[PDB]
């Protein structure tokens, strides 16, 4: 067994962004999540300074 | 819950049937799930306990054809394509094929949905 | 197999 | 041309030996049966186990007869004979063709009047009840029930084993034996009941041949009374840890109803309400039963049965789980005792197809004449009477929802309990989080 | 006592008048594993019982009968198929509804074979085949006989009929023309009318065909680590009172509960072993044939083949004369056996046989155990011997005696 | 985050509103790249 | 081309001289499934060889050979256990004493037989069990022949030897008195020496003594959905040079590649089910037995039987008058077919019963082949129709025929 | 997948062997080479097959 | 949160020193009310 399927936090990062099943034919409309996600860590980042 | 069409109640009176034929007709051309070879069936929901055990109720060749479908339609929908216009589905072959099943599972359950509810008249 | 242990110093 | 199902006689012969018969005129066959209202209780923690060697030893030669002169005399005439103990009652029974019955009884009672004990005798029975206690220890049910007996009724006599101690048995002598015939076998004490095709006038006149010459005990009680302290129920629980089982056996109980409990009927109706569930039964989905729906969706067990042990002054009413689902049985221990907490909100069509089920199988067990007879000799030993099927359709059809929630709610909402696991119990939680489940926190 | 045969508008009936509260009815069909086009049909026909009939579903079929209180039950033999349901009195024609209605119209639904009466054969056949004697039982009776009554029985695991089949065989058996019905109820006349009254809509066909029973000889040997067996078998005709006697007379089990015994197999294995191993005997009728078998159990290979011989000596020793007192002994502890096969309301392998032969099956047949004499015995006994055994030997095979060392 | 978790249990639609169970492709190589134009995108809204 | 024996130091020994640059080393053990003291422990105690010795642990044994190039097999069979060495000559020495401190120290250690041993004799067991025709092959002998040979050869599914058992059985059968040593190099002298070198310090044991074989016969039935399957065996004394010459005569298979062939037993099957059902014969020669087998195998349950029956047919008929040219076509065929087998390095069933028997062997057995006249092969024929035969059947049993319906 | 990358990784792995590994892959080999010819038809095959693919033996 | 998830895939010693894969217990409510009263006593510290 690989350590990316073996230690806890590698198989926790793992199972949410390396191997995960996904459909096969999703559009573009489906990457704004991430969008999101990088817009709050700008947010939080820029906030603290 | 659980869709509530009411075209057994429009079929009655053969007079609205005659007027809508040509608005239906219209509509399922609109609606176009034929150009991805699709049959009205395969676009219903699949995950309850009814309609999981109803698909445990099937016959292996329509199985295998309706795997065979999705798959085709999914290739199709990653390169934004349709079939070509030879290859659409007729409408004889777009027939009910899963409706009585989930009906008899349905029957089923609401059949035990009773003798719980008894009570005693006296 | 023994007997029960007497459990009576705890009741 | 419909006929009727025959009533049942009773007579006493001058000495309070009680007899009862069901005559059956187009029978062929026939039971006799000789039951003493004495089982294990009367014992002491000296000569604990003696009963059972008693009874071991009572076909083994008397006065008149010695031993090959007994098997000669019920082999040559087609005779089988047959008898067993309990912890409150001895029986014993022997049935035969249709004209072989009068010596049988005969036979009977030479056989139980008079007897004699040899050391001999003791010194070569000792070894077989070794044996017999030996093999007794690998089936499951007998352990785990002996186990529930034991921890439940603790330092009670109530609570031992009807074998014995091992040391006991290599202990006994012959004059412990005697003085158990001389104090628990007197004519108050002892009933004979037939259920064949032998005419009451004849087994009375058989009776007062055979058996006129008892001496009545000196404290002159009724029949099935209590003796001695009322037994006290201790929760607790016992774990006979074993990892090679492939099974799990569990039972829980709690305090049930006395014969004599005016809410006997309403604890039989409650359990016929959780019933019993098997894996192999043909109709195991369609259950109409919560339990069993659960347990058969996500196969948490194997099987399952609900008992209601009664004795004279206390009794125990509970379930007896078989699983094999190693990982789940917390799970199902927390569904049966959530299905017992809801007993006291129960509905009304539950407790009517309850009342039909038990009212069906009450007098449907009783077929051949072994039976009858023994049914007879038990409620006229336990009680006093033999109720008839009238009075029985009256003391059910009492029964409504109301009751079974008091029941339910003075018996089994929030009580303790008593278990006791054998097998591979890594996966059964400690006491307290079990007893937490049997009662609901919702309401 | 004994059930009386009758026809009514074509269909067998056998009713009992008995004294009590309670009732009973069955239908003895014969389409048994001796009918079987394949393996495993008969059990899973059998199976099939009280499932989604063409006016009621198998839900209602079970909880409207928990409701009413009774129970039904079914059972499956190398020759019979019985489905049956005892009842508080109150509920004659409901269950004789409910029996013909299973009987003519229990349509077999395609997805009911993959859900629910595959597995429930499986399991059984699984119980089965842990059991260690009844296997033996199985391949000794498989062994004397060909194949007309020498099938298995249960369903093996590599057999999955399809339900066109079942279906096909169900048309072909449940005909008015192949089975009866049993009844001992406390009225006798309302149940022979509500049976005729419901039980004359199926279609009359014809009883099914199989060949005479051949009767042959063979030995199976199996190793196994717990008790060992080695079990006797002889093949013999239609079944007849001196049979019964004779096995009696042989013995094996104790009269008085806590013995060793008096019998011919009880002295062998006293004299042999010291009783450490038991000798038991019995017969099991058929149709048109008979199995009497010998059963030698224990731990001790060496004890088992010593008193296997001691046994077989004991049994040859029956040829030349018998004492009357060993005659009179058998012929009570036969008749009794005989007649106390009879009280339960179930129909075992006694009954049944003495049910489907019209040939006086009960009623004199009783009153032939009293002429029976040591001549017909040795008689029996020797026709018996002439033809050798079938023999199973069940542990260790390198003391477990063959048939030629006994 | 307990968005997330609570999507992950189940997995996300598509357009075409059936099972998706048959055909299934791995996060990693596909689509850890097809969200970088995006981001790309995003940053030259933002910078201008 | 022929092994000839010798005995230095008290030690069998068959050399053999062949151009080669790899020899070999095989150690021929009298301690097959003839021999256990129960069953499976011949199969586990042959699984134990190459394990940990008193003087190199099993991973050294495996890196060792490994790292010189060689092959350690072993072999077990129905009457020996084999183990051998394929190497290049120069190792010959190593080889040589390596399998030398395998049979005579080799330390028995539990946790190997609960960690590698008894996994992998199951997982061979299973293996065995899921082929068909092994299975009824192995019937056929345990229906044939009563104890001995007759005996289960690998472990049941339901045993379990304790280590003791093994230990005392490898103990009192690896004896200088109970095996010998064969090898077929480029050089018979120095090998020679070297065996005698080093196997010389095992104790001078006893040879394992087994009673002569018990021939009997008996009918066995098995149900099978797959492709059916039907065998006769013909058990017989020591092979003899009219045996193989009727084998060959029997045939069933074909000379050239894609044909019917022209022997018996294809013509049989091509007038009875038009090439439907493959029949082929063959011979398995034992030390003081052997069983000429016919193997009937097909789909169509009809083309079996009728295969069956004109196979038998056209055996019995064998025994009128064969004509000269059948018997001088067989006796060439046979010729080739045995001398085939000498070939190979890795004993089989053929060389190794020639090697057991050191009165005839090979040197004048081949050459007896030349004398076999029509009247001796009718002989042998008419001697094994006098006995019954004894039959196995797999798949559909109500076509299947028995013996007495051929 | 695991056995695939397993495969995979040991595979590529063979651009840093050892000697030893070496060596007796070459043992091996040489040993294999010959251990297979054990009969006519064998040896037959063999030399049929290197006139036919290379034009010697 | 990280140092509770790395401690809980192999559980907590005992004072022994030895396993304790034989006899466990499960947190509630065994080790539930244990840690009351050291809450309550640093509350009273704390408080005071
Ligand atoms: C050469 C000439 C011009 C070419 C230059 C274009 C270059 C850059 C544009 C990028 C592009 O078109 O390709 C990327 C992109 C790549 O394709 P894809 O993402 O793989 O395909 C998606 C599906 O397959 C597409 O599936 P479909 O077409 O079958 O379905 C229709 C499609 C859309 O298609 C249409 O029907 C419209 C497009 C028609 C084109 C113009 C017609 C004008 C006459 O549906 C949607 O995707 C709708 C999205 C659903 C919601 C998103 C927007 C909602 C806003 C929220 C409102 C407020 C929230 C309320 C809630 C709050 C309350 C509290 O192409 C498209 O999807 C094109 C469709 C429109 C989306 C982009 C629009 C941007 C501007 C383009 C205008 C078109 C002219
Ligand atoms: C206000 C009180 C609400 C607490 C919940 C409760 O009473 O337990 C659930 C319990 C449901 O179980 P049930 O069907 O009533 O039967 C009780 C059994 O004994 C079933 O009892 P059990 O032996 O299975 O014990 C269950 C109990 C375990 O025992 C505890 O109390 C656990 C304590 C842990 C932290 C305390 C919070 O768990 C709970 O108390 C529920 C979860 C506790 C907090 C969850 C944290 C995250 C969610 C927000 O009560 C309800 O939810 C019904 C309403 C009761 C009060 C409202
Ligand atoms: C299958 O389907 C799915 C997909 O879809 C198809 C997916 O896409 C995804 C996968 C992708 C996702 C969408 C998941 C990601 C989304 C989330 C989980 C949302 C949650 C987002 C957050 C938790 C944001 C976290 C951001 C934080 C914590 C900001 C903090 C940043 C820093 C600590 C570093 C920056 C430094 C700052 C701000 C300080 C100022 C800079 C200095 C230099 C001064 C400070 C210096 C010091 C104090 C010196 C001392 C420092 C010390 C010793 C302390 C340590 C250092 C620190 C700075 C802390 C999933 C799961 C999926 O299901
Ligand atoms: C400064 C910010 C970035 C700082 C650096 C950020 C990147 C840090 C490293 C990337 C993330 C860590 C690697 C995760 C995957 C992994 O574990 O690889 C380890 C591999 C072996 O992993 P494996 O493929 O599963 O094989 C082992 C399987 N067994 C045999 C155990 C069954 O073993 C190997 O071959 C490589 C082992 C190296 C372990 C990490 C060392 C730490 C990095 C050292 C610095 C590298 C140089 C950096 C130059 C920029
Ligand atoms: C964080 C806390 C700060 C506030 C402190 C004050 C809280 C007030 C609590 C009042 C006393 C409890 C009464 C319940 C008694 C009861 O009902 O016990 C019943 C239950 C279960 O027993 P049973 O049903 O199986 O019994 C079966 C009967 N036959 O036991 C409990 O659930 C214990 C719960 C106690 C409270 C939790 C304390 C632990 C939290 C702190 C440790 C974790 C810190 C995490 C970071 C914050
Ligand atoms: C805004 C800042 C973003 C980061 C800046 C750009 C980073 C570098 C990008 C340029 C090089 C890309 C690698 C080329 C492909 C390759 O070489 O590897 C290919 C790997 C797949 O591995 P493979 O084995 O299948 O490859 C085949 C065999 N080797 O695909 C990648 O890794 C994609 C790298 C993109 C990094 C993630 C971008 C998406 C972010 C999602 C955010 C989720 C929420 C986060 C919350 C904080
Ligand atoms: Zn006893």
């Amino acid at each position: 067994m690989k350590i990316l399927k073996s230690n806890p936090f590698l198989a926790l990062a793992n199972n949410y962004m390396i191997d995960a099943p996904e459909p096969s034919n999703i559009s573009y409309f489906w990457n704004f999540g991430s969008l999101l996600a990088c817009v709050l860590v700008i947010q939080i980042v820029i906030g603290i300074l | 819950m659980k869709p509530v069409s009411l075209a057994k109640y429009i079929q009655k009176s053969p007079f609205l049937t005659k007027l809508l034929l040509p608005i239906s007709n219209a509509y399922v051309h609109l609606s176009g799930y034929r150009k991805y070879g699709l049959r009205y069936d395969d676009l219903m929901l699949e995950e309850n306990d009814d309609t999981q055990k109803a698909l445990s109720r099937l016959p292996k060749m329509e199985s295998y054809d309706r795997v065979y479908r999705i798959r085709r339609a999914m290739q199709l929908s990653i390169e934004n394509k349709i079939l070509p216009k030879s290859e659409w589905t007729k409408p004889e072959e777009d027939y009910h094929y899963l409706r009585p099943v989930l009906a008899e599972v349905i029957a089923e359950r609401k059949e035990r949905e009773a003798f719980d509810a008894l009570i005693v008249k006296k | 197999s023994p007997e029960m242990p007497d459990f009576s110093e705890y009741q | 041309a419909t006929t009727a199902l025959p009533k049942t006689e009773t007579t006493t012969l001058k000495n309070g030996l009680t007899v009862a018969t069901e005559h059956h005129p187009y029978a062929q066959t026939a039971t006799v049966l000789v039951g003493v209202d004495a089982g294990s209780r009367a014992e002491t923690a000296k000569n604990n186990g003696a009963a059972h060697f008693l009874e071991h030893l009572a076909f083994k030669g008397t006065k008149n007869r010695s031993q090959k002169a007994l098997e000669l005399e019920f082999e040559n005439t087609g005779a089988h004979l047959n008898a067993y103990t309990s912890r409150e009652q001895t029986v014993y029974y022997a049935h035969a063709f249709k004209n072989a019955v009068p010596n049988a009884v005969a036979v009977l009672a030479d056989i139980l009047t008079n007897s004699s004990i040899s050391a001999s005798a003791v010194e070569r029975e000792r070894q077989v009840i070794l044996r017999e206690q030996e093999e007794v220890d690998k089936m499951a049910d007998e352990v785990v029930f002996d186990h529930l007996h034991a921890t439940a009724y603790q330092g009670h006599p109530l609570g031992r084993t009807i074998l014995g101690p091992k040391e006991n048995i290599e202990s006994l002598t012959r004059e412990d034996l005697l003085q158990y015939i001389k104090d628990n076998y007197r004519s108050d004490r002892m009933i004979i009941s037939s259920a064949g095709s032998i005419s009451h006038e004849e087994l009375v006149k058989l009776a007062e041949k055979y058996f006129g010459h008892l001496e009545p005990s000196a404290e002159q009680l009724s029949l099935g009374a209590p003796r001695g302290l009322k037994p006290r129920f201790v929760g607790s629980e016992i774990r006979a840890r074993d990892d090679d089982s492939p099974t799990a056996n569990i039972a829980i109980a709690v305090e049930g109803m006395s014969w004599k409990h005016p809410d006997y009927f309403t604890a039989l109706v409650m359990q016929a309400i959780i019933g019993n569930w098997d894996r192999a039964m043909g109709a195991s989905p369609h259950l109409s039963s919560r339990l069993s729906t659960i347990v058969q969706q996500h196969q948490l067990a194997n099987s399952f049965m609900s008992f209601s042990t009664s004795y004279s002054d206390t009794g125990l009413w509970g379930i007896y789980l078989v699983t094999e689902n190693l990982g789940r049985i917390d799970d199902l221990v927390h569904f049966t005792l959530q299905n017992w907490a809801r007993l006291t909100v129960a509905t009304r069509a539950e407790v009517e197809r309850a009342k039909a089920q038990l009212r069906a199988s009450l007098l449907l067990s009783l077929d051949s004449t072994t039976a009858i007879a023994e049914d007879i000799g038990r409620q006229l030993l336990t009680t006093g009477r033999r109720m008839s099927p009238q009075e029985v359709d009256l003391r059910i059809g009492q029964i409504t929802e109301k009751d079974v929630a008091r029941v339910a709610s003075e018996m089994i909402w929030d009580k303790d309990i008593a278990v006791s696991a054998v097998g591979s119990i890594e996966g059964l939680l400690d006491y307290n989080r079990i007893r937490s489940s049997i009662s609901m926190n919702r309401w | 006592i004994s059930y009386t045969p009758k026809k009514v508008e074509g269909v067998s009936f056998a009713g009992r008048e008995t004294p009590t509260a309670t009732g009973s009815l069955s239908v003895v069909i014969n389409a048994g594993s001796r009918y079987q086009p394949d393996a495993g049909v008969s059990h899973l026909l059998e199976k099939f019982a009280f499932k989604t009939t063409e006016e009621r579903s198998a839900l209602r079929i079970t909880r409207e009968s928990e409701l009413l209180g009774g129970q039904l039950s079914t059972q499956i033999t190398r020759e019979h198929i019985i489905l049956t349901a005892r009842f508080l009195n109150e509920y004659l024609e409901y269950y004789a509804r409910l029996l013909a209605e299973v009987v003519d119209a229990t349509k077999f639904l395609p997805f009911q074979l993959t859900e629910e009466v595959l597995p429930t054969a499986r399991i059984e056949s699984e119980l089965f085949r842990e059991d260690i004697l009844r296997v033996a039982m199985a391949k000794l009776h498989e062994k004397a006989f060909h194949r007309g009554i020498g099938n298995e029985v249960y369903l093996p695991a590599s057999a999955s009929p399809s339900i066109s089949e079942i279906k096909d065989f169900a048309s072909k058996a449940y005909v008015k023309s192949n089975f009866s019905v049993i009844s001992s109820g406390p009225d006798v006349q309302k149940a022979s009318d509500l049976c005729a009254k419901y039980f004359a809509v199926i279609p009359d066909g014809s009883p099914l065909k199989s060949a005479p029973t051949k009767i042959s000889s063979g030995e199976s040997r199996v190793y196994s680590k717990g008790t060992n067996y080695f079990c006797l078998g002889f093949p013999a005709p239609a079944a007849s009172p001196e049979l019964f006697v004779l096995s009696s007379i042989l013995g094996g089990d104790a009269a008085v509960k806590w013995s060793h015994g008096n019998t011919l197999l009880a002295k062998a294995a006293g004299t042999a072993s010291e009783y450490k191993a038991t000798a038991v005997a019995d017969l099991t009728p058929y149709s048109d044939a008979s199995l009497l078998s010998v059963v030698i159990s224990g731990s001790c290979p060496k004890a088992i083949k010593a008193t296997a011989s001691e046994s077989f000596k004991a049994l040859k020793s029956l040829s030349s004369n018998i004492p009357n007192d060993v005659v009179k002994s058998g012929i009570a502890m036969a008749k009794t056996k005989y007649l106390s096969a009879f009280e339960p309301v179930t129909l075992n392998a006694i009954s049944a046989s003495s049910l489907v032969s019209a040939s006086k099956g009960s009623d004199a047949f009783i009153s032939g155990f009293d002429k029976v004499t040591p001549a017909s015995i040795s008689k029996v006994v020797s026709s018996l011997l002439a033809k050798p055994a079938s023999t199973v030997a069940v542990g260790n095979l390198d003391v477990l005696p063959y048939y030629d060392e006994l | 985050v307990m968005h997330l978790i609570a999507l992950h249990t189940n997995g996300s639609s598509n357009p075409l509103g059936v099972t998706a169970n048959m055909d299934r492709i791995p996060m990693n190589p596909y689509y850890l790249i097809k969200d970088l134009i995006t981001i790309f995108i995003f940053l030259i809204g933002i910078n201008y």
